[PDB]
RNA sequence: GAGU
DNA sequence: CCGCGTCAGACTCGTAGGATTATAGCATACGTG
DNA sequence: CACGTATGCTATAATGTGTGCAGTCTGACGCGG
């Protein structure tokens, strides 16, 4: 076999579209929501250190501009496959299992 | 009777005088395509239609434009014959005159700027043959007509869509020929919606807002009105008696001074009529009643000028009071009723989120183009361009017509674009249907299903090619120069030619003609298919469309359609049925006026048929008076019953019209179950023509018609006497009265000899006339492959007995006598086609030399110097046909071969071996070879020899043409010269080359000489150009595929004799496989000594319910009995008189024989030729439902001195003793089907394997293994046979090392299993890992 | 050759790189002339 | 690019030829127009031979593709392996 | 029911080979499931002895 | 018959017996001269009446 | 159908009796071709689960 | 692969991969050029679209189509459905030592026999013939034995007759609904191209001779031969496993 | 198109 | 609940090959015998 | 240097897609509002 180095990360469609969502089920994030993030319609908050803005909360393009000046710095919200991968990477399954 | 019928007359048992003869059977195909090419001046048809539809087109800028003038088809570069041989498409070049006109921008419409007019080529269009085929890449192909849902309007409703509720949701669908679909539908809440191209759903009122309708107007359209006058204090309402019906009276209904109904009382008929008779108009009513009535129009306060209430607003006591005091003492509310006049649009307006027209256009725009910012321009443009643009929308005349009649309009034809009325009226009818008045249509009704033939489909694809080129044209016109740019530089032929080639090639409806039988061709071309593009799919097909519909009567055969998944979809046309001008089906009926049945015939469409009551053809006529019986059996509204005589409007023309062509050929169909008859007619199509064309004894009459109309037989254009008969051709000299005064008047028919069919059968035409015989116009001169003296001869009749025989006829199996094989009557001819291609590879060109490594002298003996087998040569599997060699590259020789080739020297040469050889177990005689070389490559010696033949034979053929034309032409001049200056033998003395210098007196006969003189020189110069053409084409170096240097095609002819495993059948759906060929000694034989030919199992009759075969056998025996009586009389040679007496009595036997055949008109010699043919067995015609009855058949048996039972005493050929009881014995006409065991038998030990999966390939032609499928695996698992299973999974399939090891072991005796892992599994893992799933084997 | 069992798990980017014996950086299949890779 | 552009001029020339001849042009007819070798024209037209998918099912019927028929020519034969 | 019972067997090769193959495989891949090849289906797929 | 034979005698006897039955069955079937003509299909006089 | 076929095969059916026969015949024949898939699919599911 | 005619034929996967590579490599270019983010976005969506098409085409939206109109066959399509690897190439396989023909009756046959065309059997038992030819010393080598059987020599008929004795062959008729749709028989060589079937087992096959055909399979190993003779032989398997009734019944 |  | 989506839909045999379009024109640049 | 393959530049103004098809199948089983 060989391989290809992708410049930008990409979602595995089977673990996205093939229901149950798996990726959506794991993040507890509606499928539509994930997709708006992936296709770059809207941003998702990966870590809002300020509890003012919580995790996995979708922001439109103009929503990202408002808190940009206001809070900024202390909230990290991104767009696309990168955002979702990062959100996935940073979720600690043990802890949230016990919480749930 | 005609001259050909004088030779052999069929005896007719029909009783019903045929008012109408069967039409030309290949009507559909020919008429259609004729109309497609036919250049219609005004009423555009086919090609003309396509040009006018698209053209004239203008540029994007609008300054430059292309306009269409006229088109013309070039005559075809290669004729049909040449096309078939070469493998080219038979087509005509399409040249079209076009005019490039340019407008000035500074002048207003300066049309006199630049006008360039010229003729451009753009594609060759395939032409239709004389018999309705197309020749595409050298093979005959037929485009089968299609059947689809007619454009127009259609109302339907899913009967309980939500199964929980089970509420009926009605819908309207407007279906155009070209455009978006427009759907109206109800929802559960009775709100009307609209959808375009079934997108998301929109309130129906939104579309009317697009059409600029305010709320007030919309309600005025769909609703009626209830008026409320407010007088003094009490409220008054304007009343229509028949509104208050089926209701409960809510208040005390009274008028002037009479109280009618009380509170809470049911309003029946009687109350309504009382009220209506009294003439009641206004009624005093309670104010509290209004709460809930919806106001129709807007009302404003004239004082303030503000809205008191908007339209479609529910009224209440406050509003009412307010309205009264503003000064409105009359209020229009919506007439409405839960039951009858349903308030749908009212409720739908409440759901409609749009306000004004513009807002409605935006929402429509936002449906189809969601997300995208709407602009007003774009919304207006979109909506107009959907259904209101000439370009993108077109109902077609058919659509408009069907639509107008569905709406009960008066005007048929009209606009292809939707008008505002049209939409509204469809909504109205939908609403009507919802209320309860009106009914929904069905799709299966032939009034809603339309037939689309070749011409219209070619027209459609041609339009597409035009439209693609149109894009390119507009683009190039915009940027293009006005002056330098020619019109033909912008046009590309490729898109058009591509679209058409792709239709006649890639399309499902275009398929290899089925030609293993005249009937097969004829019925195939009369086929209708619901499949293909713009039609149903097998998957998508339900059961309703498939099944037999009432409308099928007289139009579609109910008994002709495949038992495959194509069961309902493919169907043959009924006999007398025809394509309506708009595309619907229609059937002939005889008009009955006042009981009296006129001979005027009317073709009724499906829709029109429902209107009239039509008597059956079986009704007994009272000698051109009326119906004999007072009660008559008829049908109307799709249902059948008794009527009086005067009530009858029409009657069926023929008894045959219910069935198709195929089914009509089945005699005694009346006594066969339809299942079996379906298979009978289907299998009749697969009958392979035998060596000897035998007519059927027990026929129907349709035999003659089919044969002649199929076109495979050569028939006479003009009657006259036959000047020269030959195996290869027939020259007939025409009679003076029919013979044109121009030409010599001698017709020449070259007969097509031994040629290959698509099913590798043999197509040969035999002459059926004697030299110097007078022949009538439209008589058969030469018989096609399965025809006999003009009649259809698909199989061969023979002596059959029904009885078991030692299980050799177990489950339909057939025991046949050696005699049949000896006489080679079922033996068949097959012409197979083998090709050797010499390609140019990277290493160098392949050569077709006889110089091949490792070839025996025995092999090379039959090959010439070129390396090509000789004509005439017998070959058998393994023999080399065309020697070919290929340049082989390096190969790493194993150390063993290094050592061995060092030992023997024998260093392996540069050339390999790719010679074409006989495929194994086929064996026959090389009857022809054809060679194709490119234009530049030095030709083979054999290729030159073939060209020598062609050139010299072509010269002979053309020379005989001018010779017999010159001879017939001077024979006329000789006669014209006699009319005036008669010197018969004195003119013939000095040579004929110096003849035309002699004239006559200045009269019209002197002008006749000028005409023959002008034509004679014309023929002289014409012969020069014809021969130049011939010579060019023979010399012409063929343009083959790139890479291919030269190709050699060999045609083998194989003689295949019948054997066990071959498949045979009658016409009643009785199949069977030959099990054993019994020696004639063993065959059952009658008292007389005559042995039976076949013994069929009688246990395959009662289950099957095909009794036609038994009737056929009894009638068959009687037919033969009379044949033997005639034969006996001919051998004795009694006298003409005696033969004539017997034969007259015989023809005039039946109770009410239709056809009378008086032998007194026949001259003595004519009687002799007739009897000569009848000796083999007197042929009898049993029409389909008008057939021979038992009484008639028994009477025929008595004339043959045969038993009335038709059972006879038979003796066992083995023992000599008689069988215990009489057996039914007679002649059944049987057929040998295409399914020869030869083609079916296959076996393989080891061979090639598949590419990725590694398991053996499939199919006999690719030397494949059988599939052992999941089903087959489970069998072995059930049994528990573990090793056999594993064997088939591993060593027999993928396991590579295992299979080789196993093979070595088997050759070394030890049957050891050495199994491993199937390679396909490995592949699977890799496919899963390519998916990005880690799937690993954790080992033990 | 002969194993006991089969496991399916998620493919890590790193795991995919392990199977690979080369990175395919070009769409080119073969050469037009010398039909070689 | 060179091959592609060459091939395209062969094509455009073919189009002009076809307009006026009424007939789509032979390899040698195009070659005579360019005053060039027929081998050149032929090789270029061979390169224009466009691909067929191995997976495309055959005969207007979603029955089986080219792969289903296509052999491995290099791989002999338990016969051949056992003979070695 | 028969369909779900077959999908519920611990063998994912049996389940996947039956139907629903895309879903079955996502399930098993995420679970890290291992099939030790007890059933007949499973063995036939790998070309082993029943 | 076959079943009874299987239960009492066993496999081998039944196999032989089955073949034997087949041979004689066909053999007598042929000798009989059994056939199917239009006259066997007897009609009932009470056909018209019932209808 | 409300009107049954009164006639028989030896006597011979008329046009309309034959036509009437067709509906039922064809329905049956189509059922062979089309419904066996569902029968066989049942077989397959049973087999898979057992 | 190159077809004989100079044509090339490729898998759809190669087309799909070519799209992915092109888009990914353009993305690397756009990043090297530091392009504006709207263009970076379009390319990233493009990349995802192509990958998704590669893995499972007609899943997410419109399947990417060929010039034929037909959706390209992606990876998942090769595993999925009937045409998929499992169903088509793994739970069922094409098999060596298999043949097929038209069938006809064999009234004369005994219950454990079937009529097997000579020509068919000659091919099916090819390696056994070669092995025996070498033990007889008639064939010097395998290549010579091959040419000897091609010529179909009279001694080869006698040898073939020797081998087929006591060797069971499997006859199968589709559809194979129950296990008796495959049964084993001792072959009886016959001149003529159709297979002859014993009447009494027509029931089990649902075989009627209106043109039916049957498949022949050769159990190769001593184990398979024994399985056929013991478990699958027609004589041994009389009773329906469904109800306790004899399935071989005169008809 | 061939048996189911 | 409603509505929108995804998933299944018998077994062997056959026939036959095959389709479409178009990318300017010229000067410098890189790699191999 | 040549031959094969590649990279490159061109200057009236031109500045948000569409296009070609899909034809509507069916009874069941889950999944967000
Ligand atoms: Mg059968």
């Amino acid at each position: 076999m060989g391989h290809i180095e992708l410049a930008s990360p990409t979602a595995h469609i089977w673990f996205l579209k093939s229901l149950p969502s798996r990726i959506g089920l794991l993040l507890d994030m509606p499928l539509r929501d994930i997709e708006r993030v992936l296709y770059f319609e809207s941003y998702v908050v990966i870590e809002g250190g300020m509890t003012n803005l919580e995790r996995q909360q979708i922001l439109t393009e103009e929503q990202y501009l408002d808190a940009l000046e206001e809070f900024g710095d202390e909230f990290d919200a991104k767009m696309g496959a990168e955002a979702i991968q990062a959100l996935l990477k940073s979720m600690d399954l043990e802890q949230e299992c016990e919480q749930l | 009777y005609s001259y050909t019928e004088k030779k052999r007359i069929r005896k007719d048992f029909g009783k019903r005088p045929q008012v109408l003869d069967v039409p030309y059977l290949l009507s559909i195909q020919l008429d259609s395509f004729q109309k497609f090419i036919e250049q219609d001046p005004e009423g555009q048809y086919g090609l003309e239609a396509a040009f006018r539809s698209v053209f004239p087109i203008q540029s994007y800028s609008g300054n430059s434009e292309l306009q269409y003038v006229s088109y013309r088809l070039g005559e075809p570069v290669f004729d049909v014959q040449e096309c078939q041989i070469r493998g080219v498409t038979y087509s005509a070049p399409l040249r079209v005159k076009l005019r490039l006109v340019i407008y000035e921008r500074e002048a207003p419409e300066g049309t006199v700027k630049d006008i360039k007019e010229q003729e451009v080529y753009m594609g060759e269009i395939p032409l239709m043959t004389d018999n309705g085929t197309f020749v595409i890449n050298g093979t005959e192909r037929v485009i089968v007509s299609q059947l689809h849902r007619s454009p127009g309007v259609f109302f339907d409703s899913d009967k309980g869509k939500t199964h929980s509720s089970g509420k009926v949701l009605y819908n309207a669908r407007i279906i155009p020929y070209r455009g978006s679909w427009l759907d109206f539908e109800f929802d559960p809440k009775d709100n009307l919606f609209v959808r375009i191209d079934r997108r998301r759903k929109l309130p129906a009122t939104i579309i009317l807002r697009a059409l600029n309708y305010t709320t007030e107007q919309i309600l005025d359209l769909f609703f009626e009105k209830v008026i409320f006058e407010i007088r003094d204090n009490k409220l008054q309402m304007e009343l229509v008696p028949e509104r208050l019906r089926g209701e409960t009276a809510s208040f005390d209904i009274e008028a002037n001074g009479k109280v009618y109904v009380e509170k809470g009382r049911r309003i029946t008929a009687r109350h309504i009529r009382q009220l209506e008779k009294d003439d009641v108009k206004l009624i005093e009513v309670p104010v509290e009643y209004i709460a809930g009535k919806v106001v129709a129009k807007d009302y404003i306060d004239e004082s303030t000028g503000e809205l008191i209430c908007a339209a479609n607003m529910e009224l209440s006591l406050d509003l009412l009071a307010k309205l009264s005091q503003s000064g409105h003492k009359r209020i229009e509310t919506l007439f409405t009723n839960d039951l009858d006049h349903g308030p749908y649009i009212s409720e739908t307006l409440r759901v409609d989120p749009t306000n004004d027209r513009l807002s409605a256009l935006v929402e429509i725009y936002r449906m189809m183009r969601p997300g995208e910012p709407p602009t007003r321009e774009a919304a207006e443009s979109l909506f107009e361009n959907l259904f209101f643009s000439e370009d993108r929308y077109d109902l077609s005349a058919v659509g408009r017509m069907k639509f107008n009649r569905s709406l009960l309009r008066e005007e048929i034809e009209g606009s292809g674009i939707l008008s505002k009325d049209d939409i509204i009226d469809v909504m109205k009818k939908l609403i009507d249907i919802r209320n309860g008045k009106g009914e929904v249509d069905d799709i299966d009704h032939l009034g809603n299903r339309r037939i689309r033939s070749v011409g219209e489909m070619a027209e459609n694809q041609f339009r597409v090619g035009l439209v693609r080129v149109e894009r390119a044209v507009k683009e190039r016109l915009s940027l293009g120069d006005l002056d330098t740019l020619m019109p033909q530089d912008m046009i590309n032929a490729k898109p058009i030619s591509a679209a058409v080639k792709e239709f006649f090639g890639s399309s499902q409806l275009s398929q290899f003609m089925d030609q293993n039988n005249p009937l097969s061709e004829i019925t195939h071309k009369r086929r209708i298919s619901a499949l293909g593009p713009g039609g149903l799919t097998r998957e998508r097909a339900g059961f309703e469309v498939r099944d037999v519909h009432p409308t099928h009567y007289g139009r579609v055969c109910p008994i002709e359609t495949p038992e495959g998944p194509n069961i309902g979809l493919i169907n043959s046309l009924s006999v007398y049925a025809q394509t309506n001008e708009y595309g619907f089906l229609e059937t002939p009926y005889r008009k009955v006026t006042d009981g009296v049945v006129t001979d005027e015939i009317h073709y009724l469409s499906a829709i029109e048929e429902g209107n009239y009551v039509i008597a059956q053809a079986n009704s007994n006529l009272d000698e051109e008076g009326h119906f004999v019986e007072d009660l008559v059996t008829c049908r109307s509204k799709g249902e059948s019953s008794l009527f009086s005589r005067d009530q009858v409007d029409y009657m069926d023309v023929s008894t045959q019209q219910v069935v198709s062509v195929g089914a009509s050929l089945i005699p005694f169909l009346e006594h066969d179950d339809a299942n079996r008859a379906l298979m009978g007619a289907n299998m009749q199509r697969q009958a392979v023509p035998t060596l000897r064309a035998d007519k059927p004894l027990v026929g129907t009459g349709m035999e003659r018609a089919v044969a002649v109309d199929s076109g495979v037989t050569a028939v006479a254009k003009r009657g006259g006497v036959v000047q020269y008969v030959d195996a290869s051709r027939i020259v007939i000299k025409v009679n003076e009265d029919e013979m044109y005064p121009g030409e010599a008047g001698i017709d020449i028919y070259n007969l097509t000899k031994y040629t290959r069919s698509n099913q590798n059968t043999c197509i040969n035409q035999m002459p059926c006339v004697s030299l110097g015989e007078p022949v009538e116009r439209g008589d058969v001169l030469a018989d096609g492959p399965s025809t006999d003296l003009g009649e259809l001869a698909l199989g061969q009749n023979m002596r059959v007995a029904f009885m078991p025989w030692n299980g050799y006829n177990f489950e339909d199996s057939i025991l046949v006598s050696e005699r049949v094989v000896q006489e080679d009557r079922f033996t068949t001819i097959h012409i197979q086609e083998l090709a050797c291609v010499s390609r140019d590879t990277k290493l160098g060109p392949e050569e077709i030399t006889a110089d091949i490594p490792n070839v025996g002298e025995a092999a090379l003996s039959k090959l010439d110097e070129s390396g090509i087998v000789y004509i005439g040569a017998e070959v058998t599997g393994g023999d080399i046909l065309v020697g070919k060699v290929t340049p082989k590259g390096e190969t790493q020789l194993t150390p063993e071969e290094k050592l061995l080739r060092a030992i023997f020297g024998e260093k392996a040469s540069d050339v390999k071996d790719s010679s074409l050889r006989v495929p194994n177990g086929v064996s026959g005689t090389v009857i022809d070879v054809q060679v194709f070389t490119r234009d530049g490559v030095e030709k083979d010696k054999r290729a030159l020899e073939i060209e020598e033949m062609q050139l010299k034979q072509a010269k002979k053929d053309l020379s005989e043409e001018l010779q017999i034309l010159e001879a017939g032409l001077f024979s006329r001049i000789r006669a014209v010269l006699v009319a005036g200056g008669v010197e018969a033998e004195k003119l013939d003395k000095l040579p004929r080359d110096r003849w035309l210098e002699l004239g006559l007196t200045d009269e019209e006969k002197q002008n006749q000489l000028e005409q023959l003189a002008e034509q004679y020189d014309e023929l002289k110069h014409e012969f020069e150009k014809k021969l130049e053409a011939k010579r060019r084409k023979i010399t012409q170096g063929d343009d083959l595929a790139p890479g291919v240097l030269k190709i050699v095609k060999v045609y083998l002819a194989v003689k295949r004799r019948i054997q066990p495993g071959d498949k045979m059948a009658g016409r009643h759906g009785n199949k069977g496989v030959i099990s054993k060929i019994n020696p004639i000694e063993d065959m059952p034989y009658d008292e007389n000594g005559t042995p039976v030919d076949i013994v069929l199992n009688p246990l395959g009759v009662p289950s099957r319910m095909n009794i036609g075969q038994i009737l056929e056998t009894h009638l068959g025996m009687a037919a033969k009995g009379i044949g033997d009586k005639i034969n006996a009389m001919l051998k004795q040679q009694q006298e003409v008189a005696k033969l004539r007496e017997f034969i007259q009595r015989a023809y005039d036997l039946g109770a009410d024989v239709r056809q009378k055949v008086d032998l007194s008109t026949f001259s003595d010699e004519e009687v002799m030729r007739l009897a000569e043919n009848l000796r083999k067995g007197m042929p009898i015609a049993t029409p389909v439902f008008d057939g021979a009855k038992e009484a008639e058949i028994k009477e025929l048996l008595k004339l043959g001195d045969l038993p009335t039972s038709g059972q006879i005493r038979l003796y066992d050929g083995r023992t000599g003793e008689q069988f215990e009881r009489p057996v039914t014995v007679g002649y059944m006409y049987m057929l040998k089907l295409n399914h020869l065991v030869d083609d079916k038998m296959h076996a393989r030990s080891t061979g090639s394997y598949s590419l990725v999966t590694q398991q053996p390939l499939g199919g006999k032609a690719q030397f494949g293994g059988q599939r052992f499928g999941e089903m087959e695996v489970w069998a072995l698992e059930a049994y528990g046979a573990a090793y056999t299973l594993q064997e088939m999974l591993t060593v027999k399939s993928d396991d590579v090392n295992g299979r080789t090891k196993m093979y070595k072991n088997i050759v070394d005796g030890n049957h050891q299993m050495e199994p491993g892992m199937p390679e396909s599994f490995n592949v699977l893992l890799k496919e899963i890992r390519s998916l990005g799933i880690n799937i690993e084997l954790e080992d033990e | 050759e002969e194993f006991d069992a089969i496991k399916i798990a998620l493919a890590s980017p790193d795991m995919i790189r392990s199977w690979s014996f080369g990175e395919v950086k070009k769409p080119e299949t073969i050469n037009y002339r010398t039909f070689k890779p | 690019i060179h091959i592609v552009k060459e091939l395209n001029v062969y094509l455009r020339t073919a189009r002009e030829l076809s307009h006026k001849l009424d007939h789509e042009p032979s390899a040698e007819e195009i070659a005579e127009q360019l005053d060039k070798p027929v081998d050149d024209v032929s090789r270029m037209l061979r390169l224009n031979e466009r691909i067929t998918s191995v997976d495309t099912p055959l005969g207007g019927d979603s029955e089986k593709a080219l792969l289903d028929i296509l052999a491995d020519e290099k791989e002999n034969g338990p016969e051949d392996t056992t003979q070695d | 029911g028969i369909t779900k019972a077959s999908l519920a067997t611990e063998s994912f090769i049996s389940a996947a080979s039956f139907q629903e193959t895309t879903r079955v495989l996502t399930e098993a891949a995420v679970a890290g499931k291992r099939d030790e090849l007890r059933g007949l289906k499973e063995n036939v797929i790998v070309g082993r002895l029943i | 018959m076959l079943n009874t034979c299987y239960r009492i005698l066993g496999l081998k006897p039944t196999v032989i017996f089955a073949d034997q039955i087949m041979y004689t069955g066909f053999a007598y079937a042929a000798r009989s001269g059994a056939s199917v003509g239009i006259d066997d299909m007897v009609i009932p006089e009470k056909k018209h009446e019932i209808i | 159908i409300e009107t049954p076929i009164t006639a028989n095969f030896r006597e011979g059916l008329n046009v309309l009796q034959y036509f009437i026969s067709t509906h039922g015949a064809r329905k049956g024949l189509a059922d062979t071709a089309l419904k066996t898939a569902n029968s066989g699919y049942l077989t397959r599911r049973l087999v898979d689960v057992a | 692969v190159p077809l004989d005619g100079g044509r090339f034929a490729t898998s759809d996967l190669n087309d799909l991969y070519r799209r992915v590579i092109n888009r990914n490599n353009r993305l690397k270019r756009l990043l090297d050029l530091a392009a504006p983010d709207i263009i970076v976005r379009n390319e990233k969506r493009m990349l995802q679209e192509a990958v998704d098409a590669l893995l499972d085409n007609g899943r997410r939206g419109r399947a990417i189509t060929g010039s034929n109109k037909r959706p390209l066959k992606s990876l998942a399509d090769m595993i999925k459905g009937k045409q998929g690897r499992f169903r088509q190439n793994l739970l069922g396989k094409r098999v060596d030592y298999s043949g097929r023909s038209v069938i006809t009756v064999g009234p004369y046959l005994r219950l454990h026999q079937c009529g097997l065309p000579k020509k068919m059997a000659l091919e099916l038992f090819k390696p056994f013939i070669y092995g025996k030819l070498e033990l007889r010393g008639l064939a010097t080598t395998i290549k010579a034995a091959k040419k000897m059987v091609e010529r179909e020599e009279a001694v080869v008929w006698d040898i073939l007759d020797e081998v087929i004795r006591e060797h069971p062959v499997l006859l199968n008729r589709a559809p194979t609904l129950h296990r008796l749709g495959i049964q084993a028989f001792e072959p009886v060589l016959i001149e003529g191209k159709a297979i002859q079937l014993h009447p009494l087992v027509c029931a089990a096959y649902n075989a009627d001779f209106d043109g039916d055909q049957m498949a022949v399979h050769v159990p190769l190993t001593l184990e398979a031969q024994l399985e056929a003779r013991a478990l699958m032989m027609s004589t041994n398997n009389i009773l329906s496993p469904a109800n306790g009734e004899p399935i071989i019944v005169p008809s």
